[PDB]
């Protein structure tokens, strides 16, 4: 099934009007046939978002959630460190869900400076072995 | 998935999980019908599974403690009669590495000698024997201390 | 297989799990903390009582090195007494060659040499014991330090060890590092340790106190628990 | 921490020391030596390991080393591992001269080295000596003494010895030409030359690719003689020439 | 400490030492090195090239002479090179105390290979992958020697080491004939440096020591550009 | 089970199974209960043997005037640390001409057993010592374990089903601090005889008794010394 | 292994099942089982007890007269020359094999058959034995 | 799984030592008896061939004057312990001027029983039977290889050990005399011996305060054989 | 390629590669410390940053920089357990140097000692190889500027632009064409490029309190620990 994928891009044909976008776990096992341009046109990826960029990743998390007006965005950004957008958000929403366990509606960052802090600490236990070859 | 080839059969079936991920990550519709997962151990898997879409809650269940350990078999032995003195601290104090399921079998062999004793009811001297009767190991010998 | 066996042999991740196995072994220990104000350094430890188990006051994890320096340990109790006795008699060497107090910053270097060397040799193992080091003097000042099984010599104005650690030291930031008076901070930290380190799991527990600073004139001993009963005089009303 | 050593000292399920077999293979690989009968003299022959003609060869004897003025020894095995035993036995024979101020009979000297050779075998799981060497010389009692060292600790000494798997074909020739006095040093020269001619696979039996040494008993010299290549050239040429006269039976 | 000192490197079923075979593999994967013993003295060249432009030849040297009249080169790792050099400098005093005179070339090779062969039977690690080239001038005729991990040493006029040691030597066999001079030895040293070049003919990519009967002379890369600029 | 290889290697949970295996031999020993009141202390042990005619091996043995002890674990290593304990007894009896407070002495026993736990090839020592001692501050009862963790208690026990003794102790032992020597002795067998299987004695030669106090010197009590202790009580109700 | 195989346990268990099927549950069937390997080491020692328990034959190496007893059975058919003698050759030779002492006659079955002669000659059989001697010595 | 040779057991105990305790079961059979008139004992020499010389094999040795000993399983290691303990009995006579007590042989042997260790060397499989008479009268003592000491009125070792003691439990009583202990024991001895009873099969070992040493003498054992 | 315990100890592979110390190369990434060094004409600069878990972090124990002597100083990377012990060994080598030799140390021979020490520990695998990276500066007469870096592989090399750590591959690769060329080096010029190389990977432009930056120029040869005031003056000086 790989041989055709090669030959389809190995043409004999011009596919230029199609844009092939490729992403997966690792860019390693693909064998060098794919790894060259043509089949793989450019190299783009993601790394751990900077806390400066994570400051913005929380806004789009903090936007849909309304609470009491007490917020320091850099608090969670300076407390909770080295995460991902979903990892932050989901736990940030989980913190709101962990804080709403008390049945009270609006929650200050207090619980979140605790929950997101403590909960992601458990989530960073399985952050092990996430660093993969290029 | 292993990591490098060659080869795993579930390496193709990991994509079922990756589609399970693609349905919980790249696809919206998975929102309803909340799904839970379990293993005997979390040892080695695809570690990227951390998210709300993929697995989120990680709750380590330790060895049951004397709170549960006294109560577990107490609720397992509430099905059966008891000579109305049992410490339940005796086990709970002396329970070390004992699993909550082993405590289910502690009352069994204790009740099994109670069977072959022709006894009407189970007593702690019969209970506490079943502690060291099921675990651990031996027989070997008792000597040079006695 | 078994890259984690020997301490002198590395692992594919670039470390040794013998240190990591000893790290999380300290996590099973109860509360071991320290905090330093301008006037001194407050110490406290929560004793876990399995059943009775024995008389009150026996084999407390709070230890002592010199009149100005003391030990608050965690992890295995015997090897804690070991490194406590080693640092105990080590101050006598500095007292013999010089005759004044041993600086705590460079006293932790000795324990750093002992713990690190035990991680060097394959015959011996690393020690699974951590501890806290703190002190105050008029010619020195307040220095608190923290050493773990990895042999790291470092310190904070306050720190925690055990099950509840990062959650216990979070709200401690309300207590100031300088402006606060550690005499009153005794009960101030007592309300934290009483509320934190949840006792619902094991109902039987006990609390110890100690202090060192200027009020005792560079003397490290236990501020009396039987006097004024400052521990539970407040914290009983803190959780309600 | 007990699983790291390979237990070379400890006994093996085969009923004997297992490393001694691979030790006899160490000497039994690329090692080529022999011995000649002793009648009013003795000689030695070996194989020169160097195939490079650009080498200097300013060290005179290559594989043969001189332990004593009147007594030397042939060696087969790893070079430096043998060179450790050269100076060691040289110092053992020197401390004997340091004792009696008089040369050393080879008997107690070889047994002394055998007691040293068993050191690596009997303790610590040490690697046994991968070198087995010969013995030559002269004494006041038995005259010319030709001995042999074994990795098992025995002295296998004979007046005609064999070293190496290729030299194992010469043992049949040694007993086919076997005589006693009778044999002249010249007869042993042609004997060992035909030994190499049968064993060594070198075409025409090149003289510069194999080592040859001799010994004589003189009063009070008793010289261990390193020979120029001139007489060995004409020796092997005159040898195969005599073999050209030995094929006349057809 | 432990202090096991056991011999764990043992005989292969063929009789050789597999670890020493790994040692000669570290030498075979070593940097190109060559030296030439001809007439008056010996010439050493080899190669040194930094991993980037951040390094210079003016401070750290791959060639440190053992004595004023005795130079040395080698292949393999530098850390273990300076280790055996440190032992060579110390051992030079054990000789000089009794003799009160300089030392012959082969006199170092005897005791160095003995300690090296001792380090084989001895516990821990082995001679590793450092194959040293010892040279010097004594008794009017200089010398060039090289040993191996197992301790086997041989004498010759010239040899190639490191990578492509067989190809460069077969080129030196046809070029070197009869005897050569110091200038001719340096000339064909540029030829064997141009074999694996890379960095031949450039003063900063190589270092040239030269032994003479008047004693060893270590010239800066300045003289390497003097003779070869203008190379050949 | 390659993680249990040596005391050097730590279990995946950060523990050593070698100490846990030494705790087994401590529990495999005979049931023995030491105890102390506010004034005087008493310690009771259990003698056992192999065959009928084989004499019951004594557990309680004298060490110092104010120090009685129980024993369990390997008798060879027990006598090793017993003669080593005599070396510790002659320390202050020689230099200071007065005995040693036992608190700091057992701490030296902990440092003595620390080296065999650390280095490779060294093993812990199974120890069943229940140490009673008297300084001027009153009695001390110290349990001993291969982990060298000692508890100062009014009473404790080590042996087979020795926890059932403690369960009978607590509510009773709180009132046992008041009582004097005699009943404080038979309170020891008020533990042992419950820890003993109900189908057999509890004989004269299988029990060990000793009594020590601040003003009282320790002595081994067995055979005819157990006559007042056996009489005056009743059998356990079936 | 040839082709594709693994791991050890599946090859370990196919031998473990080989005995466990032969163990067996519960098989009277014979097929009297003869088994051999020249290296006693590598086999799992548990194969002995279920069966065969009583017998593992020890093969002694040939002695001097056994080589004499063995040799003539071959040369019985191959006619020897006048000077050919069984004893002296194998008397001097040591640690042979029955296969060799059988196959040492084949080398004379070349040259004598190259001359197409029904008769063995010891002048060759001596000299040609060097080839089989070279076969054991150098090979 | 061979680990350190010093490793404990999870049950548990020392691996290598307990394995040698089971190795005692293949030794010779010897039965001592404690009697107010004296402590007797006997052993089976276990003839391995008719060429055996009777006086060359003895399983009982004499430590002190009135103190005897026996061997089990492996021999030479115990034979070293014999004379090495005799040096301590002579050092006992140095300061104390008198004979070493039979109970103190425990502290003279069982304390040093296993000192073995990897650094600064292997355990023993031999159990000793200590006979003797101290100032308190006859004493029969027995020790194991691990150093655990116990006082036994009758003790059997080696093969017949479990079988001999199980059978001898009935015939033994507090009133057993000397001559009765000898002739009632050889009934068990003739049951636990494979070869036909003769002078070379078994030897007697006795210690008495008034008759010694004795030990025992030959050609008298034949007079007891006809009294079978 | 592996025979027995080979994977867990130090010997040579078929290619002669070491398995243990290649784990020590990834033993530097613990903590994420990045130290860059830029040595100019008359000066030598060190720049390193830190991570702050919380406000309890002490400012006195912030400094990761070490000072060999009053003239010369050091900077370490990787796990701090091996760094503190290896620095104390440099204290022993420098104190013994001035004692017996009695003159200025070239800092080249000190790097020769540490290069052999980490090598001797790489020799025998039964003690920890000590994969910590050793980086220093130097001050010596007639030789101009001096910077030497002792790598855990057992060799010593250092020059004008040299650095070691996780992210130094990127930054120093930019420093290849950036440094020279012709570029002349002054004080503020060497410190500027020390900031820009940090601005390649990070570009955070955070306040000076976070960086640990040493610098040594030759006027008074004594090296001085920098105060955040002058770095703040250089931070506003690099903003155009
Ligand atoms: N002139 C060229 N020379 C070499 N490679 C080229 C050239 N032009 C295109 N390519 C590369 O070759 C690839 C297609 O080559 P092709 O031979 O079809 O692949 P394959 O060899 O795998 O069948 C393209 O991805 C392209 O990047």
């Amino acid at each position: 099934t790989l041989m055709e994928l090669l030959n389809q891009m190995d043409g004999f044909d011009t596919l230029h009007r199609v844009k092939m976008i490729m992403a997966t776990n690792r860019p390693d096992t693909l064998d060098p046939a794919l790894l060259r341009p043509g089949r793989l046109d450019r190299k783009i990826h993601i790394d751990l978002p900077n806390e400066q960029a994570r400051l913005d990743i929380l806004k789009i998390h903090a936007g849909p959630i309304t609470k009491h007006g007490e917020i320091d965005y850099e608090a969670i950004v300076k407390l909770s460190d080295g995460f991902n957008g979903a990892d932050l958000r989901n736990v940030c929403t989980e913190a709101g869900m962990f804080a709403i366990r008390a049945d009270h509606d609006f929650v200050v960052q207090e619980d979140f400076m605790k929950a997101v802090r403590k909960v992601a600490d458990s989530k960073k236990l399985e952050s092990k072995l996430d660093y993969k070859p290029v | 998935k292993r990591f490098d080839s060659e080869k795993a059969g579930d390496r193709e079936v990991q994509r079922t999980m990756l589609e399970l991920l693609n349905q919980l990550d790249g696809f919206q519709p998975n929102t309803q019908v909340k799904v839970i997962a379990a293993t005997n151990r979390v040892d080695i898997l695809d570690p990227a599974l951390l998210r709300s879409g993929r697995l989120d809650r990680k709750i380590e269940f330790p060895m049951p403690n004397e709170e549960a350990r006294a109560r577990i078999m107490q609720i397992h032995s509430r099905k059966m009669n008891v000579s109305p003195d049992v410490n339940y601290e005796e086990l709970a104090r002396c329970t070390d590495d004992f699993n909550g399921a082993q405590c289910k079998a502690v009352c069994v062999e204790a009740g099994m000698i109670a069977l072959r004793r022709g006894a009407t009811e189970l007593t702690h001297e019969d209970y506490m024997e079943g502690i060291l009767e099921v675990q651990a190991k031996k027989k070997a010998n008792l000597q040079y201390y006695a | 297989t078994g890259y984690d066996l020997s301490a002198s042999t590395f692992s594919p991740d670039g470390r040794v799990f013998q240190v990591e196995y000893a790290m999380k072994a300290v996590e099973n220990s109860s509360t071991a903390i320290g905090i330093r104000c301008k006037d001194g350094v407050v110490f406290g430890v929560e004793k876990l009582v399995l059943s009775k188990l024995y008389e009150e006051g026996s084999n407390k994890r709070l230890f002592n090195v010199d009149r100005h320096v003391g030990m608050a340990v965690a992890g295995l109790l015997a090897d804690a007494r070991s490194l406590a006795d080693i640092a105990r008699e080590e101050a006598s060497n500095f007292r013999s060659n010089f005759g004044y107090n041993i600086p705590l910053k460079h006293l932790a270097d000795r324990v750093a040499m002992y713990v690190h060397a035990y991680t060097l040799y394959s015959a011996v193992r690393p020690f699974g014991c951590s501890f806290m080091l703190g002190s105050y003097s008029v010619n020195d000042g307040a220095q608190l330090y923290m050493i773990d099984p990895s042999g790291v010599s470092y310190g904070y104005w306050g720190c925690a060890i055990g099950k509840a650690r990062q959650a216990a030291k979070t709200e401690i930031e309300k207590l100031q590092m300088k402006e606060m008076t550690c005499r009153d901070i005794v009960k101030e930290v007592a309300k934290i340790i009483y509320i934190v380190h949840d006792e619902v799991k094991d109902k039987a527990f006990e609390l110890e106190l100690s202090w060192v600073g200027e009020l005792t004139n560079g003397r490290h001993e236990i501020v009396p628990k039987d006097i004024r009963e400052e521990a539970e005089k407040y914290a009983k009303e803190s959780l309600k | 921490s007990r699983r790291y050593d390979s237990r070379t000292t400890i006994f093996s399920p085969e009923g004997r020391l297992y490393q001694v077999e691979y030790a006899m293979e160490a000497i039994g690989h690329a090692g080529t030596c022999l011995g000649i009968l002793a009648n009013d003299g003795v000689l030695l022959a070996a194989e020169r390991r160097n195939i490079h003609k650009l080498l200097d060869e300013v060290f005179f004897s290559e594989k043969i080393y001189k332990l004593n003025e009147d007594m030397a020894c042939s060696v087969a095995g790893i070079t430096s591992d043998a060179n450790v035993l050269t100076n060691e036995l040289r110092l053992i024979a020197q401390r004997y001269l340091l004792q009696y101020q008089e040369p050393i009979p080879c008997e107690q000297l070889v047994t002394a080295l055998c007691d040293i050779k068993q050191a690596y075998t009997q303790f610590g799981g040490k690697r046994p000596f991968g070198v087995s060497l010969l013995y030559i010389g002269w004494d006041k009692h038995y005259g010319f003494q030709l001995y042999q060292s074994d990795p098992s600790g025995n002295y296998g000494g004979w007046k005609a010895t064999c070293i190496g798997n290729n030299s194992a074909a010469a043992v049949s020739m040694l007993k086919q030409d076997y005589k006693e006095g009778e044999m002249t040093l010249k007869s042993a020269l042609a004997l060992a030359i035909k030994v190499l001619n049968k064993t060594m696979d070198v075409s025409k039996l090149s003289a510069e690719k194999v080592e040859i040494a001799t010994l004589t008993r003189e009063n009070g010299k008793t010289v261990i003689r390193v020979l120029k290549q001139k007489e060995v050239e004409q020796l092997i040429k005159k040898h195969e020439e005599e073999e050209a006269k030995a094929e006349r039976e057809k | 400490e432990r202090g096991y000192s056991f011999s764990l490197t043992t005989f292969s079923p063929s009789g050789k030492l597999v670890q020493i075979e790994y040692a000669l593999a570290a030498v075979a994967g070593g940097a190109p090195s060559v030296g030439i013993k001809a007439a008056n003295g010996v010439v050493l060249a080899t190669e040194k090239k930094q991993k980037s432009i951040l390094y210079d030849e003016r401070s750290v040297h791959k060639v440190e002479p053992i004595t004023k009249h005795i130079g040395l080169v080698y292949s393999g790792m530098g850390p273990d090179y300076r280790v055996l050099v440190h032992r060579a400098r110390k051992l030079a005093q054990q000789y000089y105390l009794v003799y009160q005179e300089p030392i012959p070339t082969a006199q170092l090779v005897q005791r160095v290979a003995s300690v090296m062969q001792e380090y084989t039977q001895s516990g821990g690690v082995r001679p590793f992958g450092v194959s040293l080239l010892i040279c010097g001038w004594n008794e009017g005729r200089p010398y060039l020697f090289q040993s191996d991990p197992s301790g086997a040493y041989f004498a010759w006029k010239a040899t190639a080491m490191g990578k492509n040691y067989v190809n460069g030597k077969t080129f030196l066999e046809k070029r070197y004939n009869e005897d050569l001079e110091l200038e001719d030895a340096i000339h064909t040293a540029i030829l064997t440096l141009k074999e694996s070049f890379e960095g031949q003919m450039t003063e900063d990519n190589i270092e040239v020591g030269i032994c003479n009967e008047a004693g060893f002379r270590r010239l800066t890369p300045t003289e390497v550009k003097d003779y070869l600029a203008a190379i050949a | 089970n390659q993680y249990d290889n040596d005391v050097t290697v730590w279990s995946p949970q950060g523990r050593i199974h070698q100490i846990e295996y030494a705790m087994e031999a401590v529990k495999q020993g005979s049931a023995t209960v030491g105890l102390k009141s506010k004034t005087h202390a008493v310690l009771v042990a259990l003698k056992r043997a192999q065959s009928e005619l084989a004499a019951h091996q004594k557990k309680i043995l004298h060490v110092d005037n104010h120090i009685g002890i129980s024993i369990a674990g390997l008798t060879a290593d027990a006598r090793l640390l017993c003669n080593f304990m005599r070396q510790e007894c002659l320390d202050s009896r020689f230099v200071f001409d007065r005995p040693l407070p036992v608190s700091r002495l057992v701490s030296l026993i902990g440092s003595k057993t620390q080296i065999p736990t650390q280095r490779y090839g060294r093993r812990p020592y199974g120890v069943g010592l229940l140490i009673a001692g008297y300084d001027d501050m009153g009695p001390h009862i110290f349990q001993t374990c291969p982990s060298a963790n000692y508890f100062d208690c009014r009473a404790m026990s080590i042996g087979a089903r020795s926890q059932s003794a403690r369960t009978y102790l607590e509510r009773h032992m709180s009132e046992f601090m008041e009582c004097n020597l005699n009943e404080l002795v038979k309170h020891g067998l008020r533990a042992l005889r419950e820890t003993l299987p109900a189908e057999q004695d509890l004989t004269t030669k299988n029990v060990s008794i000793g009594i020590v106090g601040k003003d009282l010197e320790f002595t081994i009590y067995d055979d005819d010394d157990v006559s007042p202790f056996l009489e005056g009580l009743e059998e356990r109700p079936q | 292994y040839d082709s594709n195989s693994g791991g050890e346990r599946e090859i370990q268990r196919t031998m473990l099942e080989l005995l466990n099927q032969l163990d067996g549950f519960d098989s009277r069937g014979d097929v009297k089982v003869i088994m051999a390997t020249n290296r006693i080491e590598t086999l799992d020692p548990a194969l002995i007890r279920p069966g065969r328990i009583d017998r593992k034959i020890e093969f002694p190496l040939p002695d001097e007269k056994t080589k004499k007893r063995i040799f003539q059975i071959h040369t019985s058919r191959m006619t020897l020359a006048d000077d050919v003698t069984l004893d002296d050759l194998i008397m001097a030779k040591d640690d042979l094999s029955g296969a060799d002492i059988k196959a040492i006659c084949t080398e004379a079955g070349l040259m004598a058959l190259r001359e197409r002669r029904m008769k063995v000659t010891n002048e060759d059989f001596k000299k040609s034995k060097e080839n089989v001697l070279y076969k054991k010595q150098e090979g | 799984y061979d680990r350190g040779v010093n490793t404990f057991s999870p049950e548990g105990r020392l691996f290598q030592v307990e394995y040698a305790i089971e190795a005692i079961k293949l030794g010779s059979t010897a039965i001592g008896i404690q009697t107010s008139e004296g402590v007797c004992l006997a052993v089976e020499k276990r003839i391995t061939s008719p060429l055996m010389e009777p006086s060359s094999i003895e399983k009982i040795v004499e430590i002190d004057a009135h103190i005897g000993c026996a061997m089990s399983g492996l021999i030479a290691d115990a034979k070293t312990l014999i004379d090495k303990a005799r040096v301590e009995t002579q050092n006992h006579w140095f300061t104390y001027n008198e004979t070493m007590t039979v109970e103190s042989v425990t502290q003279a042997v069982s304390n040093l029983a296993l000192q073995f260790g990897e650094e600064d060397s292997r355990p023993f499989g031999v159990a000793l039977l200590f006979g003797g008479v101290d100032e308190k009268g006859p004493q029969l003592f027995h020790m194991d290889p691990s150093g655990t000491f116990v006082q036994c009125d009758a003790r059997a070792i080696g093969s017949a050990s479990e079988g001999a003691q199980s059978s001898l439990q009935e015939v033994y009583h507090k009133s057993m005399t000397l001559k009765e202990a000898i002739k009632s024991s050889l009934i068990i001895l003739k049951q636990v011996m494979e070869e036909k009873l003769n002078a070379t099969n078994i030897e007697l070992a006795t210690v008495q305060p008034g008759q010694n040493f004795h030990m025992f003498t030959k050609e008298e054992l034949e007079e007891v054989i006809k009294d079978i | 390629s592996s025979a027995g315990f080979d994977r867990h100890i130090t010997i040579f592979s078929p290619e002669g590669r070491l398995y243990q110390v290649e784990y020590a190369f990834k033993a530097i990434n613990q903590g994420g410390l990045t130290s860059v060094a830029v040595r100019g004409k008359d000066c030598a600069v060190i720049v390193t940053q830190k991570k702050v878990p919380d406000k309890l972090l002490d400012s006195s124990t912030v400094t990761h920089l070490f000072k060999i002597t009053e003239n010369i100083g050091c900077v370490m990377t990787g796990m701090t357990a091996d760094s503190r012990s290896q620095v104390q060994r440099a204290r022993y080598e420098a104190a013994n140097w001035k004692y017996k030799y009695g003159y200025e140390i070239p800092v080249d021979m000190l790097c020769k000692r540490i290069a052999d020490i980490s090598q001797v520990y790489t020799q025998n695998a039964e003690m920890r190889p000590l994969g910590c990276c050793m980086i220093l500066i130097g001050i010596d007469e007639e030789q101009g500027p001096q910077v030497y870096k002792c790598d855990p592989a057992g060799y010593y090399c250092g020059f004008k632009a040299t650095a070691a750590g996780v992210k130094q591959t990127e930054s120093t690769s930019f420093l290849e064409k950036k440094v020279k060329k012709k570029f002349d080096w002054t004080f503020e010029q060497t410190v500027e490029t020390a900031i820009t190389c940090l601005s390649t990977v990070l570009s955070i432009d955070f306040k000076p309190s976070e960086i640990e930056v040493g610098v040594v120029t030759v006027e008074n040869p004594k090296f001085r620990i920098l105060t955040e005031a002058e770095i703040d003056a250089h931070l506003v000086a690099l903003a155009e």
